[PDB]
């Protein structure tokens, strides 16, 4: 009693650990296989790409919302996306389905979200750096951009299109 | 007095639930694939 | 000046009562807004009652940002303060530098009315986070610093007693309690760099006038070095409670004093190198350092692994020893009349599925799943709002009397389990509420309110959250009611405030010692929770720090 408790809790508690971190390393090793995979591709880009946000809507890619969208291969397409203090440039963005979409966003003022509704495209996008992502939409129709990061007092209001033609 | 039959009980509670939200949404990641 | 013998021969019991008051009074005010965001997230609009009643409060995002700073900064730095400086001091029985303890109180005292002019004034609406180019009034991010830099003071003043104790004690080692309480504030010395560089080489002189730009990158990099071990900054005190005073109140003992000390140990050793889990989606990370960081982040689950053993054992020793009868009778048998054990208890059920949800987030891709919906603040709510603020008030009732000799009567106990258990409930209706529209992309941060059509497929959540909202807005009211009778009555036994803490047995074994001396080289363990956050953070921070990309503030309130 009490130090026959002891060493039995204390065998179990060995035992709990051994488990738990056989678990973790399962998880490890599903979470790799994801990285593997064609779903690996929402991951942003490592290598720094900066930009001048007080000179992003007047001179470059992002200036012109007409030229957005790029045929940058056979089947890759490259959008230059801007998220702005309470919407999205280009709007809507169109798109075309089975095709790898390779957008680059980002910001002129302040840090907002990109998550497209229904999809893993979630990434932060930041002023004075581009978020790029890629990503193949299989389903054909009307998908939804949200800002999940507060940027001021029409965040709750900030809605993008992605228009993705079948 | 013997093994701990309610901490096994309460950790194998922890270890189902761990596993439902993991593979819940291990499964909703590649839905949005 | 002295009008209680108490307070000149433990002075410290003074100075933790102004830390936990001026702490309760911040959750009370941060938690009044926490009502209507409930029901903000419940569709339904509440804020122009809370415009009438409040006048001050310009938006739902000041609201919002009063409720983060109050709840999240203020009243869980000055809990810790409080309990990390007081339990090690008496259970050492010796006094704490009270020149350098007083200066730490005013430090929190005058920092938190610094920042809270601007922050009532609306020129910091920048949420708890204050991510640049949001650039709030300079006063914020002054007010701010010297409120964090109070716990310099406070690892200084712990540093000192276990220096002292070392001294009187040769070759002993290091009692349960202080040891912790020394890995925790090592610790979070280490951790607190990444914000105190955030705010010295850019925040304060930017919001100065010194520089006009800031990399939001790096800026938010340096964050998140601080972001995550400030969450185990909160939890650790409750922790401690837990281990050493729980399994007393429940009638039983610590079942184990080397796995605690394992549990704090990894805590020191892996809290820090982790905050690329906050930055999943963001760019210019690489993504290799990302898997590196969830790896890690899976390793920092561990401690709390063992300590939900370590903990329910100890509460089934304890249940036993009432009377325990199967597999589930030991539960039955605990003290379920008595506020300083259920409080904690619940916690610690909704930290269940709050743990599940963290590792989660935890697994790189899946964050993408999760990230910035209603899911994280019901992630928190079961880890922040639930098991650390219900074990701050269920401990008010063996702390409070401690400190001030005032007793608890029968009424003011049983008040207490109404307010514990609707709080636990009412956190556990929101939980749902929140990770549900959370998985149907509910943003969070949100004034959805104002945008009732936008979100139509989150219908029966949307009940959930009116509901908790109404629930807690009970709890909250009743703890005010609670609180202020304990504090506003004359009722003083100045025997119980110089009776001692009700720390808990610990039962030790033959293998302990050698496992317990090396975990007491805490000299070599600090030095290599240091190392390990320069090879995390390291190769990332040089390449960031190379290629600064500055950008202009902006106001958007
Ligand atoms: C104080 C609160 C903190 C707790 C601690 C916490 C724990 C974890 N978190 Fe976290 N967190 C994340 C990962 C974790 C992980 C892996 C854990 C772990 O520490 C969890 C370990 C816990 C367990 C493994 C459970 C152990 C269970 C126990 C110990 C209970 C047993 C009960 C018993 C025995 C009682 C039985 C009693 C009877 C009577 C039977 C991640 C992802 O990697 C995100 C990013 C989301 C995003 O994208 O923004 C995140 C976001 C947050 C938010 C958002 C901050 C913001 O504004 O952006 C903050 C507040 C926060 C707080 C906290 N978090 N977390
Ligand atoms: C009185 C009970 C409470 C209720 C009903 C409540 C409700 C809420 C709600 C609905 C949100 C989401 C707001 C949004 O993201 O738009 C929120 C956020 C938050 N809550 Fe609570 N809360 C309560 C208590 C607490 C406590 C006690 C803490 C910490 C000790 C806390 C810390 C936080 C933090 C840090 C956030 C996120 C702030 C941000 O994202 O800017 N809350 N709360
Ligand atoms: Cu931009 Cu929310
Ligand atoms: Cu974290
Ligand atoms: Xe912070
Ligand atoms: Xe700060
Ligand atoms: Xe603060
Ligand atoms: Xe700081
Ligand atoms: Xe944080």
């Amino acid at each position: 009693d009490e130090h026959k408790a002891h060493k039995a809790i204390l065998a179990y508690e060995k035992g709990w650990l051994a488990f738990s971190l056989a678990m973790l390393f399962v998880f490890i090793a599903l979470i790799a296989y994801t990285l593997a995979t064609h779903t690996a591709g929402v991951i942003p880009a490592g290598k720094l790409e900066r930009v001048d946000p007080t000179t992003v809507r007047q001179e470059g890619p992002w200036a012109d919302p007409a030229q957005a969208v790029v045929q940058t291969g056979p089947n890759q397409y490259t959008v230059y996306v801007l998220a702005f203090a309470f919407g999205y440039q280009p709007n809507p963005i169109e798109v075309p389905q089975g095709a790898e979409i390779v957008f680059k966003i980002t910001s002129p003022d302040v840090i907002h979200g990109f998550h497209v509704e229904g999809t893993n495209i979630n990434v932060e996008v930041l002023p004075g750096e581009v978020s790029t992502v890629r990503y193949t939409f299989k389903r054909p129709g009307e998908y939804r951009i949200i800002c999940n990061q507060y940027c001021g007092l029409g965040h709750q209001n900030m809605f993008g299109t992605i228009v993705v033609k079948e | 007095e013997e093994k701990p039959k309610g901490a096994l009980a309460v950790i194998l509670v922890l270890t189902l639930t761990i596993l439902v939200f993991w593979l819940g949404v291990y499964a909703v990641f590649f839905a949005r694939g | 000046s002295e009008i209680s013998r108490v307070y000149e021969a433990y002075p410290e019991k003074k100075a933790t009562l102004y830390f936990l008051v001026l702490g309760f009074l911040a959750l009370i005010v941060g938690s009044l807004f926490g009502p209507f965001q409930a029901l903000n997230y419940g569709n339904v609009d509440a804020y122009p009652l809370l415009k009438r009643l409040l006048p001050f409060v310009q938006s739902y995002y000041q609201g919002l940002t009063l409720h983060g700073v109050l709840n999240a900064i203020v009243f869980t730095q000055l809990f810790a303060q409080a309990i990390m400086v007081y339990l090690p001091a008496r259970e050492l029985n010796m006094r704490p530098n009270m020149g350098l303890m007083w200066l730490s109180w005013w430090m929190a005292f005058i920092g938190l009315v610094v920042a809270a002019l601007p922050l009532l004034a609306n020129e910091a609406t920048v949420l708890y986070t204050f991510y640049p180019p949001l650039k709030g009034h300079w006063a914020f991010y002054l007010g701010a610093s010297v409120f964090v830099l109070s716990t310099w003071v406070s690892i200084y003043i712990v540093l000192d007693l276990w220096r002292r104790w070392k001294a009187a004690n040769p070759g002993k080692v290091t009692p349960l309690v202080t040891y912790m309480a020394v890995v925790f504030w090592l610790m979070w010395f280490l951790a607190s760099l990444g914000l105190v560089l955030e705010a010295v080489l850019f925040l304060l002189p930017w919001s100065f006038g010194l520089v006009e730009g800031v990399d939001p990158l790096v800026a938010r990099t340096l964050f998140w070095w601080t972001g995550h071990p400030i969450v185990y900054f909160w939890l650790l005190p409750a922790y401690a409670i837990i281990y050493t005073i729980l399994p007393k109140q429940a009638g039983g003992k610590l079942v184990s004093d080397p796995m605690a000390r394992l549990a704090f140990l990894l805590f020191l050793l892996l809290s820090t190198p982790v905050g690329f889990h906050h930055q999943f989606a963001d760019p210019g990370i690489d993504p290799t350092w990302k898997m590196i960081h969830s790896v890690l982040t899976l390793f920092v689950a561990v401690p709390s692994l063992m300590t939900a053993f370590t903990v329910a054992a100890s509460l089934e020793f304890a249940g036993r020893l009432r009377g325990g009868r199967g597999l589930f009778g030991w539960i039955r048998a605990l003290p379920w009349d008595n506020p300083a054990f259920v409080a904690p208890v619940l916690g610690l059920l909704g930290f269940i599925p709050g743990g599940a949800g963290g590792i989660v987030n935890a697994s790189f891709t899946l964050d993408y799943v999760v990230h910035n919906t209603a899911w994280v603040p019901g992630h928190f709510h079961l880890q922040v709002a639930s098991l650390v603020t219900l074990t701050a008030m269920g401990s008010l009732y063996w702390l409070l009397p401690n400190l001030t000799g005032k007793p608890i009567s029968d009424a003011q106990r049983r008040l207490g389990l109404a307010v514990v258990w609707l709080w636990f409930l009412g956190m556990m209706i929101m939980a749902v509420g929140l990770h549900w529209a959370g998985l149907l992309n509910v943003p969070r941060r949100a004034y959805i309110a104002q945008v009732p059509d936008a979100y139509p497929h989150a219908a029966v959540p949307m009940v959930f959250n009116v509901l908790a909202g109404i629930v807690l807005l009970v709890a909250l009211l009743l703890f005010i009611y609670g609180l202020f009778s304990v504090l506003l009555s004359r009722e003083r036994k100045p025997e119980l405030a110089e009776a001692p803490l009700p720390f808990a047995e610990v039962i030790s074994g033959p293998e302990d010692r050698r496992l317990v001396l090396a975990m007491d080289r805490i000299g070599f363990w600090f030095a290599v929770a240091a190392i390990l956050v320069v090879l995390a953070y390291g190769p990332t921070l040089v390449q960031l720090f190379g290629h600064l990309n500055p950008v202009p503030g902006w106001r958007l309130w």
